[PDB]
């Protein structure tokens, strides 16, 4: 996960 | 960039695979039935017609099948047609070319959008698909000008162009926005308007028809393209699409890998990209960082950004300028509190500001996550010494032995405030000192309507058992939202400023002039934070921090489609709704048509307190 | 060759 | 000897002339590895600067004890039973050898009465009877069921002694028999043999109970019994250590006499001087070296 | 092989995984905090004990951590210890040190099964699982042999389910657990092996890793590790399952270096059909039964079924012993064999039949039924090129053709992994009218054997099917075409269905499974034999199984609740073979010695469309 | 799919 994203 | 040849003759199969292969196409498109058998299914005696009906399945390997061979749907099947009898052929004809496709394997099949009424093609589709197991893709060829448009003015007694995209609105609809089913769009000489193009864009195209009639020569006789049509193949190959070259060779003298040849010098003519490469349209479920524990690896990507912890140094580095005069240069300690910590880098940021700024600080370190404390704790051992206290505490259930001048916290989601900040912040405001300043000082969110078919069928995707069937509607996902057409320019939805000296409940109206058509799919949120006076951090699309990755924006979708005209105005209704335990967004479109409030009472998505 |  | 020691100390004997054997080792933090200390001046530990001596292990130190008046008996958490030796001047800590014959972390180590065999029980389940001079091990003994706890050497009879582990069994072992161990019928967690009296032994449990047995009872601490240390007089009383983080030092019916709670974590070795009978030394997790009056 | 170094001692992680991974070892099985660093969590001070509680997570890199690392629990934390204080403090630890694995990131975590009640290490556990996201494995380390069972006798007034009680815990725990896919056995394989259904009971578990001292390693005449031909038989039937071995333990053959206990291993993998190669990539992976009368099939469907020579070797033979027996040598140039091939594919079995009468030397008039539209336009190309008028190409269903004259064999090739569930009989009904009264049938009859199986790992794939918009539980009531593995065979099969043509086809079978284990049921593994002519017979039965002849995998019926069984216990099944006009199915149902529910009813879960 | 499974 990447960007504040799970 | 990878390529097609469409071929409508096809004399022997494995001759033109070899004539297509030298010449550089990585795929063909050939009929899978002779274009001219007309077969009859419903009159003797050409109903009981004899022999093979097509070629075999043995000319070609299995992987051949699968991998190199693109079908077409006759020309004579015409499944909407006017005559009944010309209408049950063209079903029957179409079932059995679309069945034999499947048989065959083949990745994907090309059919026409030359009219506006494809309802019968729709139905045959759509019955084929929830017929059987197969994983064909049905790529529906389309043109950008409607052939009626673009036919020259010769006859002496005898929606322009948003037509050809009501055709596939239509299609896609009465197929349910099928994943099976996708864009073959053509290119014409005469190119449509701009704002034409990017409904196009945020379609499902999955490959272009370039025609070799579109191809104008250059002085040395090779073909090229005018200036509109390479800004158009630089949006496509922006997406990844594959170009299928169809027509003759019109430039006789070179032969025919010179269109090739003239795509693969405009594609070589074509860091956030990069860092964003594989994620593309790829739903995320954003962040909880204080009701969930992070994995070191996911701080490892936040660390990973030197942009925005630079930003936080610099802000650091002016307010210690501001705070401590160059006369109070050593006897004047400045208490800052880095509230979640996190595994240093605000640690690291704060030490280094204060080094460059040639201040003192007594920091202190606060982080709830234990599993990042011990981290935090090692750090402290052996590199930070007394300067740092490290506390594994909430900084909303922390007892401060004194009160800060500065306190720094990262606690900005994709949305700037659905990871809690401003209540973290507001409990963590009571240990800071009256004329305290709070990093970042300020945040806003902005809110712009998007459209993406792709989209939209990925948050359907998104369905779960053991679960309310729209719930993926009512949850906003952290997507690095790619190929979307944005409906207006964005707006700023919610505003929370630190130190609270005064409710984080916010209720805002937003209404988007469309200057265009489209059909409004979801909301797409940005947000933009003053850290310090004039240090911003954003990733508004028009202010974006160059370089910075570590936010994707959100996406608010919307359970059902809205359909827009130009000149309607689209009116948004967010708020900021919590109460003792939870925090969650509800969302409702207003203009020009209403929809339900999406995710009332938190049902579908929470921040956990 | 590639010159518009 | 290295500029600092770990941080939680783990063992603390007295020899003869009255110096004292600081064993510790790194509990947290990059490495795990061990230390051992003497301090011919015992007033002056933990601090590492004023020291007689001291050496790094390669890895931690569960316990040790003395042979004789030169030697360091090491049980290492890397399964290795250890034989430090101290220089003639007593300012190096040598190793005579490091043998890995455990297959886990030796829990505890004992010396036999005649000093020149040692008994070692590990996490291994195996008890294993050593030849010191032969730097060889004499005997092997599978005969718990779980780790090791502690083994307590007789000090009047070589062959014989005890060890009690995590399957809750107290086994008196003679090693001359053909069948050794003997079921001497909560968890065992400490042994102690009576410095006087020959078949009696004291043994403290998981639960905070400190009991004497014939080869009484007394709720002397709230968590596991860790140490129990017998006084050198004539009558002797009985340092108890706890988890709990606490000292406790009970007469001969054992009733309190004593309680000592300067220590802010574990409590791991007690140790009474040789020279002065009423001072007793406990060392703790804490990286604290208490000398107590009792 | 890959191989693992269980390590207690860990001073530096940075030198130690870099000189395991220098001897050869492919992960590391290493303590996240220090073993003998008892944390208290309860009672002051020692509650408040400062400085960090391990090591930083900043020593490997996050790709070491997720690749390279196997933690372990610390041995002092027993959740299930009899003291409240000690209880609550290891639940409390247990807690804290799996979640600093989920914050690591590390693959798998191993934690003991050493005493018989571990019911609140299984709380502790399960509540883990089901809090936050992590994908780590927990890998549950049971031994063997009980350690109480493996101790010397040297006690002198203490003498020494005795080998049924390490899988009874394992058992018990995962049953606890609710049978998670992230929780699986690492075996501890001491220095006395058990018996050899204690081992099958073992080997029908999720076994992802083996652990194996060096003490029940013995010593060459050379000096090196080696193991008996027992344990050496262990770890041939370990190397099946593709299990990781773990090595524990110090070097016990201190002369040669650590690595000689890794090149034994390598030496035995080294050392260990066409059908194991053609399998391989789909052990234990469910796939649906093929249903070729209401699905046309695809073209890379039918590309399978030609790549297998001997069942088509098999129909060659048959027809050629049957042209032999209906045609005298006498009447051998003017008599016509009219055969049918019935469901004619995409023409193997067509070929087969021409090549049959081509070395019996007779003259057959051939006829290529086959309703797959997409298969005829093959046949249809076939006839133009290559078989001309000899054969005639129907493109017709064979129950609703018409045909012009009656056949002396028709040859089909219907048959499913249990034989009838593709409605072989049912179509092979509508095509005798057009036999001739002497005519033959290949295959002349076929049986369906069935035979209890155990496996937690079907059992899991099978829940792992549960599919929304439908019964929550009716992925139990489908068969399942399975490569099945990692399984235990309770008992021997016995024939099930049995038919033959020419000749109701509904069926009713009861079968009685006499059982000398102590297993844990989970379905029935079902096969086939088929006697095509006279002694020319296709089997997919594994005692009886056709050598390299890979056309059917088993089929698997599973049943929703396993039944525990014991020795001596006869597991009593019925099957029936349920039909109306427009369907076909299977029930099933467990009468003995628990009932279970009839599975399948109506069809309601799994139909074949006539 | 192989061994007559889809
Ligand atoms: N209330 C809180 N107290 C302390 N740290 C927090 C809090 N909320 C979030 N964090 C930490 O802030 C960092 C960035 O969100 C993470 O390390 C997260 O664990
Ligand atoms: N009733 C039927 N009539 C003709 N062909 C059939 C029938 N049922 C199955 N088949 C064919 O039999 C083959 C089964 O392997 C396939 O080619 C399938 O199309």
């Amino acid at each position: 996960g990447r960007g504040r994203g799970r | 960039v990878s390529s097609g040849r469409d071929l409508n003759c096809v004399p022997e199969i494995a001759d033109t695979l070899g004539a297509v292969a030298k010449q550089g196409f990585d795929f063909l498109c050939m009929p899978v039935f002779h274009p001219r058998f007309k077969r009859e299914f419903i009159q003797e005696p050409a109903k009981n017609r004899p022999g093979p009906q097509t070629r075999s399945d043995l000319l070609l390997s299995g992987r051949d099948w699968n991998t190199l061979i693109v079908g077409k749907l006759s020309p004579w099947i015409r499944p909407d047609s006017k005559v009944e009898k010309i209408r049950r052929n063209s079903e029957a004809a179409m079932l059995q070319e679309l069945n034999f496709g499947a048989y065959l394997g083949l990745p994907a099949f090309l059919l026409p959008l030359n009219q506006e009424d494809n309802t019968n093609l729709a139905r045959v589709l759509t019955n084929h698909i929830h017929t059987g197991h197969h994983s064909s893709m049905f790529w529906m060829r389309v043109p950008l000008v409607a052939p009626e448009d673009l036919r020259d003015d010769i006859i002496e007694n005898a929606s322009g162009e948003e037509k050809t995209w009501m055709w596939w609105h239509n299609f896609r609809t009465l197929c349910d926005y099928s994943k099976r089913i996708a864009v073959a769009l053509e290119i014409g000489a005469d190119l449509p308007s701009n704002h034409v193009i990017d409904r196009w864009l945020g379609e499902p195209i999955k490959a272009a028809i370039l025609p070799t009639s579109i191809f104008l020569t250059n002085k040395k006789g090779f073909p090229v393209l005018s200036k509109m049509h390479q800004r158009l193949i630089f949006r496509l190959l922006k997406l990844e699409v594959q170009f299928i070259i169809t027509g003759t060779n019109h430039h006789s003298e070179k032969e025919f890998c010179s269109y090739l040849q003239y795509l693969e010098y405009l594609s070589q003519n074509r860091a956030y990209e990069l860092f964003a490469k594989g994620y593309e349209d790829y739903l995320q479920s954003p962040l909880q960082p204080l009701m969930d524990n992070l994995e070191s690896q996911t701080y490892e990507v936040f660390e990973k950004d030197p942009i925005k912890y630079s930003q936080y140094q610099q802000a650091i580095y002016k307010c210690l300028l501001d705070r401590v005069p160059e006369e109070e240069k050593d006897t004047n300690v400045q208490v800052l509190m880095v509230l979640g910590a996190g595994r240093g880098p605000l640690v690291n940021a704060s030490l280094r500001a204060a080094k460059q700024a040639d201040r003192r600080i007594k920091l202190y370190a606060v982080e709830k996550n234990p599993n990042a404390v011990v981290t935090l704790e090692n750090w402290q051992f052996e590199e930070w010494g007394s300067q740092v206290t490290v506390v594994s505490s909430d900084m909303r259930e922390w007892v401060a032995p004194e009160k800060a001048d500065i306190i720094v916290s990262e606690l900005l989601g994709s949305f700037a405030d659905n990871e809690l900040s401003p209540e973290c912040l507001d409990g963590a405001q009571h240990f800071l000192k009256d004329d305290g300043v709070s990093i970042p000082g300020e945040y806003t969110s902005f809110l712009a309507p998007i459209s993406s078919s792709k989209l939209y069928n990925e948050v359907r995707a998104c369905r779960e058992k053991d679960r309310d069937p729209e719930a993926q509607f009512e949850m906003p996902y952290v997507v690095r939202l790619h190929n979307f057409h944005q409906l207006s320019a964005p707006q700023p939805c919610f505003t929370f400023s630190h130190p609270n000296r005064d409710d984080n409940n916010r209720y805002c109206t937003l209404e988007f002039p469309v200057e265009v058509n489209t059909v409004l799919h979801g909301f797409a949120g940005y947000f933009e934070t003053v850290l310090y006076q004039d240090i911003t951090l954003s990733i508004r699309p028009e202010t974006h921090s160059p370089g910075m990755f570590s936010w994707f924006p959100i996406l608010f979708p919307i359970k059902q489609p809205i359909t827009v005209r130009e000149g309607q105005t689209i009116c948004v209704r967010f708020w900021r709704c919590s109460n003792s335990k939870k925090v969650w967004y509800e969302w409702a479109v207003t203009a020009p048509v209403c929809s339900a409030i999406h995710n009332p009472t938190g049902r579908s998505y929470t921040i956990g307190l | 060759q590639f010159e518009d | 000897a290295p500029a600092c020691m770990e941080r939680q100390l783990e063992a603390a004997r007295y020899r003869s002339d009255g110096a004292l054997l600081l064993g510790a080792s790194s509990l947290s933090g990059r490495c795990w590895a061990g230390s051992l200390w003497l301090f011919k001046d015992p007033c002056a530990a933990p601090n590492e600067g004023f020291c007689s001596a001291g050496v790094q292990t390669e890895a931690g130190v569960a316990d040790l004890t003395w042979v004789g008046e030169r030697g360091i008996l090491v049980a290492s958490d890397s399964g290795a039973v250890e034989l430090w030796e101290l220089d003639e001047n007593e300012t190096l800590i040598v190793s005579k050898f490091c043998k890995y014959e455990h297959d886990d972390i030796v829990s505890t180590v004992s010396v036999l009465s005649s000093g020149t065999q040692a008994v070692s029980g590990s996490k291994d389940i195996c008890i294993k009877v050593w030849d010191l001079a032969q730097q060889v091990v004499l005997s092997s003994y599978r005969a718990h069921a779980a780790q090791v706890t502690c083994v307590a050497a007789s000090p009047h009879k070589d062959s014989v002694f005890l060890s009690c582990s995590e399957d809750n069994r107290i086994l008196l072992w003679d090693t001359r028999c053909p069948k050794p161990a003997s079921q001497i019928g909560y968890l065992p967690t400490s042994l102690a043999w009576h410095p006087q009296q020959s078949e009696v032994f004291v043994f403290g449990d998981e639960n905070g109970t400190v009991s004497l047995v014939d080869t009484l009872s007394s709720a002397v601490h709230s968590q596991c019994v860790t140490g129990l240390v017998f006084s050198p007089h004539s009558v002797p009383f009985l340092a108890s250590l706890s988890e709990d983080c606490s000292l406790a030092v009970l007469d001969s019916s054992l009733s309190e006499l004593f309680r000592s709670q300067a220590h802010r974590d574990f409590v791991r070795d007690a140790t009474w001087s040789p020279l002065n009978h009423s001072l007793l030394t406990t060392v703790g997790w804490d990286h604290q070296v208490v000398h107590h009056v009792v």
